[PDB]
């Protein structure tokens, strides 16, 4: 009966998911999060996700407690635009 | 699904989906009424916008001066039927120095539109449009349909949620052979009061109505002139 | 798997159009704005790189001394369109000794937006804000990858459009100043944008009844900067 | 109207327009609009049933993708 | 499968699914009949009035391609009217090039082969239109033939296309059209089809008669009112 | 309408043009012949067999002249042999009205296997399925060619074709040497034709036409059965 | 006439020929090309010959017109043939406007060139990029870049090729004001970058510079190893 | 052998006024010595503030005619307003150049109203020239008709002449007595005469009898 479709957020649902895994991670605290979600237009939480836990690795490469925004920065134009290849969905959108 | 790609592939029950999915977006499109009485032929658009400052979309279309259509579907394809429309009546204007029949002229719609419903890779036409045209019989009141079988009526509505207004105009159809222009333009004011949200009906910068007269060349008529006619009306009962 | 180019959804509008709407969202964001007093534009750059030089790239370009353009999405493509409403407009004149207005201009293009096929390749993935000044005096429209067009009075178009369009229908009335317009616009830029704002990020051009088209440089546009 | 009987139906109903306006649905499809129109009155409360309680239910039962677009006509 | 989506390809067995998929779109269409009296030919189109709204005399289903010639359509109106103008053509080309009227079995060889042609290729379908054609002529009589979808004819005493095809036919063949002139053959016409849709299935419908003979001098034309109102008579004589 | 403008002929990963290596096959499947040269001229044999009685073999015909001094046979089906026939028939007349002189046979064949090679890269079809053995002496000296579906050629001193030609070869190449004649090569030719005949030969079996200096000519059963005749 | 759209649109919006062909652009040889005030320095790295026989018909630096050279990677198919539609190009706008060709315009030529056939049907798009030098009239020496998708884009220094983006990291790091003081200076900075590049077992460079007045003038192997050898010693001394 | 053109005489005649404009005609068709009909007027109406005059070949200038008007339909079906009168000669002077190599045989005279509301005179070559004027006079016996104007309207030759504007009712007379006196000696002038009034009301029409040799 019930038909539940999942597409991707439109902006503000990814801007909530940036505030769900970014909560309890060391940060700059004068960071914003819509400046990120405007780069990521088609995205999925999993993604974000990996942005964040990546952008945390970013601050453990040098020697460093708490993240900055060129950190996010460094998450993503290589969790977004350097997997790009991959990218695992525009043949899933249509479902083939 | 196999059977749904292409114009050319039947259905198993003999079905094309892709026709069946041109009928979807004049389902999308906003509603617009046509009607005629005895002399007179009107039609009334009901106009959208997508933000407050951005202006509302006008759908009627003055072709000739006995000719006037509205739209229901993709601005690019009603621009390019429109364009053949004015210049299929202009030629045999030029021709034979005299107005051109209206079902002789929507014949020759759907014999053009039937054309690419047939061959490969070519889409059908996705539009509604809703006819208003004197032949030397009066008023008449054509419909289109992307499956080019159109339809001779006395009053359609097209668009989304129309069956309210058609409903409407069923208990209200033996009026709309006697009563004139007046009465008849809130008559079609009142099937478009129908199929609206409870909340807003006819502010004054949503709808434009087009009347062709026995007399009177094709008019369109938009918000500042539709306040005399727009004024006059019941409150919405609820 | 693979799909003709000119197939419809089983919502019933397109595909591949409809992607070209997504893919116009990436590009920079721009803003015009349709005062009586005159049409102001603007726009960023997106700077990459130090080396780069910035004034090789932009989006103002005019097709009239009265009509100005504003791009977004793809750039490329967009030349062509820009060369054949020059084309458009000079056939305009040439044949009738006046000025195609702004409209009659955006239905040409809007016309040309929707003709590719397998016959005689793809739609194009731009986004349009026209300004002029025509006898009706200011006119901004915007167009569509759909070949749709619109009159707008204000009109963010970009990757924070939505956005900018929230914060301009607060700020916008019908009786504005260009002046104020202009720093109105920089003020919702400076809060869209990443990069530091300074005369080279941005770029303007106002149109106006009394003069032609203009567009602004680095001398007479950091006053609106400093006096943010 | 088989479906329609335990429920509390005011007769603001058309079963004539609504058979028109659905096409294309079963005694499954037309079963399921039933009964999402009696859920979307206790959504809203309502204790009767009005006629756009089955209008919103027709869009339930299609199961459309929403997907932006008010830019036709 | 695989094997039933082009118009070029045949089937394991031997076969184009295709064409038998645009024949079944025909007995979808309503009913289409027509039967050669003694000395003309009477077509026979019954209408069903889909909403009130709806003007009398629309998208009829009964065409006229020459003075003399006419068809009855049953499948896709956009299909079978576009049949319609390449036949109204082809007469033309055969009293534009052969200076007089053309017969029906040239006729129907030029538009069978017409059908004929879009049953080859993957880049155009086949059509899901039946018709019938039916003329008279002083120095041959009166001739009916039919068209199916593949694009096959015969000549026929009487035919019967649209959805209840066998249970149209079944009574046709209980008239005597060897003898009977074109005058109780509209009445007799007139009962098959009152027989037949039910008003379980059909709200309502609509008398829609054709007409040709040398009573109609040769020409092609519909059926007169009064006529008609006297097979209207001699609708509720069913009922016994 | 129009064709399809893309070739359905591509290099698989291994390297190897699939409906090529098809095709061969195709011809391998067809009927068996040999040709031989000898000294004077080319005997064309073919072997043809009617499925049933009914048939009338003095209908069509398997050795075919081009010219005054060209024939041709084959070993591959029935319908793609007679169009290139055809062409070959048009060919040398546009050879003829240029040069007023009867074309060489190694110039005929660099005009088949053009056709060949360009019909089986263009787009939308299918390649061909026979091979040729096309024989004529010029100038003297005789000639024996056969080409194939992907367009080459090659100049045999005998050879076979269609059914069991590598067991022929084989024979051949215990059987000739260079010092035979025309009427000998007739001999060999029916004694490998018996090797993959069926039970009974006779003179409709097969069908024999040769070149001479006097030019290419078909022979008819009365001396074919002459030929049989004596024969093993 | 083989009519097919081969550049479609992605359902996430991209171009799939297009980010295929920019991989073809970011594996060829890398070349680098900087502007001075007066002289432009541009040179090519990864020669990559069999150093026994012919290497005049590998030469990947031509010229358009004598105030313009042309330097690119990617695929050498497609290159050529853009230079030779660019030769008849630029002498066509002499056959118009009777002056030298600007580098704006023939890098206008150039992209608007590219994006058409990227538009039309049934045609792969270019695998090629390119770093167009040219000194126009009034002495101005710039340089673009032209994007697979067809952007022309100016610069004050850009390197393309298999390792550019390192390349580049090393130019912003590097690229001050006072080594485009002298002209060799900059060829020093050439050498450096190249230098900085991969490998290159010293006999892996072909450069050429101009004057803005004169032609393309490429030294032999020997202010290679002239200003190899001073670069090592500064460096050997600055170590 | 078959000659495709042939002179059909007319007479038109326009002048601007400061508010209206008036274009008037002859209303003769008639070719070699004999008439056709005694009913031809060139007065055509193609807004409310342009009438334009037609003369020579009969059917070239019908033919012209209904090309312009499909062309100013065209014009309001892309651009939603009515064509003013220099947008009328802009485009119909490039219609008269595009049968360059084989011309119309048309004399044009184009009256009408301006956006200020002023007289304003186009005239035309048969190839696609032309100019503002204040008045011109088309077809045969305007080399009788031009000079007269030049005394009467461009006060020449005349000493201590005043310059008083041109009223309406003066033109009336101007044009009722000049054609006369063209009518006394031209055989091409009519037997009525066809005036046609623009002003910012709108159009007037009269017709005035004449002689009819």
């Amino acid at each position: 009966d019930r038909k539940i479709e999942f597409s991707l957020p439109d902006l503000e649902g990814r801007t909530h998911i940036f505030k769900i895994h970014a909560r309890s991670m060391s940060v700059e605290r004068d960071i914003r999060f819509e400046l990120l979600a405007r780069l990521c237009p088609n995205s999925t939480g999993a993604e974000i996700r990996s942005v964040c836990t990546e952008a945390g690795m970013f601050a453990i490469r040098a020697r460093r407690k708490i993240a900055t925004e060129k950190d996010f920065l460094e998450a993503v134009n290589k969790v977004i635009k350097s997997y790009a290849k991959f990218s695992a969905t525009p043949r899933y959108m249509t479902y083939n | 699904n196999q059977y749904d790609n292409d114009v050319t592939v039947w259905s198993p029950q003999g079905r094309i989906h892709q026709i069946e999915y041109a009928m979807e977006a004049v389902k999308q499109g906003s509603a617009t009424v046509g009607l005629k009485s005895k002399t007179h032929a009107v039609l009334v658009a009901l106009k959208r916008a997508q933000s407050e400052l951005a202006a509302h979309q006008k759908k009627i279309l003055h072709v000739d001066n006995h000719i006037g259509i509205s739209i229901a579907g993709l601005t690019a394809d009603a621009r390019l039927l429109c364009n053949f429309m004015r210049q299929e009546c202009l030629d045999s204007r030029f021709v034979f120095d005299r107005p051109l029949p209206v079902s002789r002229l929507v014949s020759l719609i759907g014999s053009k539109t039937q054309i690419p419903t047939q061959r490969y890779g070519r889409r059908p036409y996705g539009v509604g449009l809703l006819i208003a045209g004197y032949d030397d019989m009066g008023p008449h009141i054509f419909q289109t349909c992307p499956s080019a079988n159109y339809f001779d009526c006395r009053a359609m509505s097209i668009g989304a949620r129309s069956q309210s207004a058609r409903t409407y105009l069923e208990r209200h159809m033996s009026e709309f052979m006697e009563c004139n222009l007046n009465e008849l333009v809130k008559h079609g004011l009142r099937a478009l009061r129908e199929t609206l949200p409870a909340e807003q009906d006819l502010t004054t910068k949503n709808v434009s109505i087009g009347i062709v007269g026995k007399d009177l060349e094709f008019t369109i008529y938009d918000d500042d002139d539709v306040s005399p006619f727009l004024e006059g009306l019941e409150e919405r009962p609820q | 798997y693979d799909r003709g180019v000119n197939t419809f959804s089983p919502e019933g509008r397109l595909f591949q159009v409809e992607y070209a709407i997504e893919a116009i969202k990436l590009g920079s964001t721009a803003i015009g704005i349709q005062t009586s007093e005159g049409v102001c534009l603007a726009v960023e750059k997106r700077i990459t790189s130090p080396l780069m030089e910035p004034s090789s790239i932009e989006k103002i370009v005019e097709i009239d001394a009265h009509i100005g353009c504003a791009m977004s999405g793809l750039i490329a493509d967009a030349k062509t369109l820009i060369d054949k409403a020059r084309v458009e407009t000079q056939n305009h004149w040439f044949t009738y000794n006046e000025t195609m207005t702004v409209e009659s201009v955006t239905q040409a293009v809007s016309n040309l937006a929707l003709q590719f096929g397998e016959e005689d390749s793809r739609p194009f993935g731009v986004a349009l804000l026209f300004g002029g000044v025509d006898e009706k005096g200011p006119q901004l429209f915007h167009m569509d990858p759909s070949g749709t067009f619109v009159q707008c009075d204000a009109r963010a178009i970009g990757s924070a459009s939505e956005g900018a369009q929230s914060s301009l229908q607060e700020v916008y009335h019908k009786s504005m100043t260009l002046k104020e317009a202009i720093k109105s616009s920089l003020i919702i830029l400076k809060q869209v944008m990443e990069e530091k704002l300074n005369a080279t990020n941005i770029e303007l051009a106002t149109v106006q009844p009394g003069q032609n088209f203009h567009m602004f440089t680095k001398e007479e546009l950091e006053e609106v900067i400093k006096d943010i | 109207q088989i479906h329609s009987r335990k429920m509390n139906v005011s007769p603001d109903v058309n079963y004539e327009e609504l058979a028109r306006c659905t096409d294309d649905f079963n005694g499954a499809q037309c079963k399921a609009v039933c009964v999402e129109a009696g859920m979307i009155a206790l959504r809203r409360g309502a204790t009767e049933l009005t006629h756009e309680d089955y209008m919103e239910g027709i869009l339930e039962v299609q199961a459309k993708k929403k997907a932006n677009l008010q830019y036709y006509a | 499968t695989g094997y039933d989506l082009s118009a070029s390809t045949f089937s394991p067995d031997g076969r184009v699914f295709q064409v038998e998929y645009a024949m079944k779109a025909v007995e979808n269409s309503s009913t289409a009949i027509g039967i050669r009296c003694k000395d003309g030919v009477v077509f026979g189109v019954e209408k069903l009035v889909l909403s009130k709204l709806y003007e009398e005399g629309s998208n009829k289903r009964l065409f006229n391609v020459d003075r003399h010639v006419g068809m009855a359509v049953a499948g896709l109106l956009a299909d079978a009217r576009s049949l319609a103008d390449i036949a109204r053509e082809e007469a033309s080309n055969f009293r534009s090039n052969f200076g007089y009227n053309i017969p029906l079995k040239h006729l129907a060889d030029r538009v069978a082969m017409y059908v004929h042609a879009y049953t080859l290729y993957s880049a155009v379908r086949p059509f899901g239109c039946s018709f019938m054609l039916g003329s008279y002529s002083v120095n041959d009589g009166a001739q009916l033939y039919m068209i199916d979808p593949s694009g096959v004819s015969y000549g026929y005493w009487g035919c019967a296309i649209g959805k209840a095809r066998q249970a149209a036919k079944t009574e046709i063949e209980k008239l005597q059209m060897k003898e009977m002139t074109c005058r109780d053959i509209v009445k007799e016409v007139a009962k098959i089809i009152y027989i037949v849709h039910d008003e379980v299935k059909d709200k309502a419908f609509e008398l829609e008669l054709s007409w040709v003979g040398e009573l109609t001098n040769g020409r092609h034309e519909i059926v007169p009112k009064d006529i008609r109102e006297e097979a209207e008579k001699y609708a509720k004589e069913s009922l016994k | 309408e129009r064709g399809y403008s893309f070739s359905l002929t591509t290099f698989s990963p291994s390297g190897k043009l699939v409906q090529i290596e098809y095709a061969l096959a195709a011809v391998a499947g067809g009927a068996p012949s040999v040709g031989i040269k000898a000294a004077n001229g080319v005997v064309l044999a073919t072997e043809k067999k009617q499925k049933s009685i009914l048939y009338d073999e003095r209908s069509v015909h398997k050795v075919e002249p081009i010219t005054k001094h060209i024939g041709l046979v084959y070993s591959g089906m029935g319908p793609d042999y007679r169009v290139l026939v055809h062409r070959a028939r048009k060919l040398a007349q546009q050879y003829y009205l240029v040069y007023q002189e009867p074309i060489p046979t190694a110039q005929l064949v660099q005009r088949v296997a053009s056709v060949m090679q360009e019909y089986t890269q263009s787009g939308g079809v299918r390649p061909f399925g026979v091979s040729l053995l096309i024989c004529g002496w010029n100038e003297g000296r005789p000639y024996l060619f056969q080409s194939d579906p992907s367009g080459a050629y090659f100049a045999w001193k005998a050879t076979a074709m269609g059914k069991n030609y590598v067991n022929g070869k084989t024979f051949l190449e215990k059987r000739y040497n260079e010092d035979l004649e025309l009427e000998d090569a007739i001999h060999t030719a029916i004694l490998t034709l018996k090797e993959s005949f069926e039970g009974q030969m006779t003179e409709d079996n097969i069908e024999v036409g040769i070149c001479n200096e006097a030019g290419f000519r078909r022979l008819t059963p009365t001396e074919v059965k002459d030929y049989l005749a004596a024969i093993a | 006439s083989y009519d097919r759209a081969i550049t479609v649109f992605s359902p996430d919006g991209h171009l799939f020929q297009v980010e295929y062909a920019q991989e073809a652009v970011k594996k060829g040889s890398t070349a680098v090309g900087v502007r001075g005030r007066d002289i432009v320095v541009l040179g090519v790295e990864k020669k990559s010959v069999a150093k026994l026989q012919d290497e005049r018909t590998v030469r990947k630096i031509c010229a358009l017109d004598d105030n313009v050279c042309m330097a690119f990677a990617g695929l050498t198919a497609d290159a050529r043939i853009v230079i030779n539609r660019a030769r008849v190009e630029c002498q066509s706008h002499r056959l118009t406007v009777e002056d030298p060709v600007t580098v704006e315009y023939i890098t206008r030529y150039i992209a608007s060139l590219k994006q058409r056939y990227t538009q039309s049907n049934g045609r792969r798009p270019f695998g090629i990029s390119a770093l167009i030098v040219g000194f126009d009239f009034d002495g101005t020496p710039r340089l673009y870049q032209t994007d697979p998708s067809g952007t022309y884009h100016a610069w004050k220094a850009n390197a393309i090729g298999r390792g550019a983006k390192s390349v580049r990291e090393f130019l912003e790091k590097n690229y001050t004001d006072e080594a485009i003081e002298t002209d060799d200076l900059t060829i020093k900075l050439v050498i450096k970058a190249l230098l900085e590049v991969v490998q290159s077992g010293g006999k892996n460079i072909e450069l050429a510079v101009m004057r803005r007045d004169q032609s393309l003038k490429i030294l032999n192997p020997e202010e290679i190893e002239k200003y190899v050898a001073e670069i090592e010693k500064e460096k050997e001394e600055n170590e | 052998r078959f000659s495709p053109y042939v002179f059909n005489g007319g007479t038109i005649l326009a002048i601007a006024g400061e508010d209206f404009a008036i274009v008037a005609s002859d209303t003769r068709l008639s070719e070699g010595f004999s008439i056709h009909t005694r009913d031809s007027p060139k007065c055509y109406k193609l807004t409310d503030k342009t009438v334009i005059g037609c003369s020579g070949f009969h059917g070239d200038c019908l033919t012209l005619t209904k090309i312009i008007e499909a062309r100013l339909k065209m014009y309001k079906h892309s651009n939603n307003k009515a064509m003013t009168t220099g947008a009328i000669a802009a485009m119909l002077s490039t219609i008269l150049y595009s049968r360059r190599f084989f011309p119309y045989y048309v004399y044009n005279i184009i009256g009408g109203l301006d956006e200020e509301g002023k007289g304003a005179v186009y005239s035309f070559d048969p190839v696609g020239s032309y100019q503002r004027d204040s008045f011109k006079a088309g077809g045969s016996a305007s080399a009788m008709l031009q000079p007269l104007l030049d005394n009467q309207v461009g006060f020449k030759n005349m000493q201590n002449v005043e310059h008083v504007p041109l009223s309406l009712d003066r033109a009336m007379r101007l044009v009722k007595d000049v054609f006369i006196s063209a009518a006394e000696r031209d055989v091409y002038t009519g037997d009525a005469l066809r005036i046609c009034i623009v002003t910012k009301e709108g159009i007037r029409e009269e017709t005035v009898s004449l002689r009819k040799d």
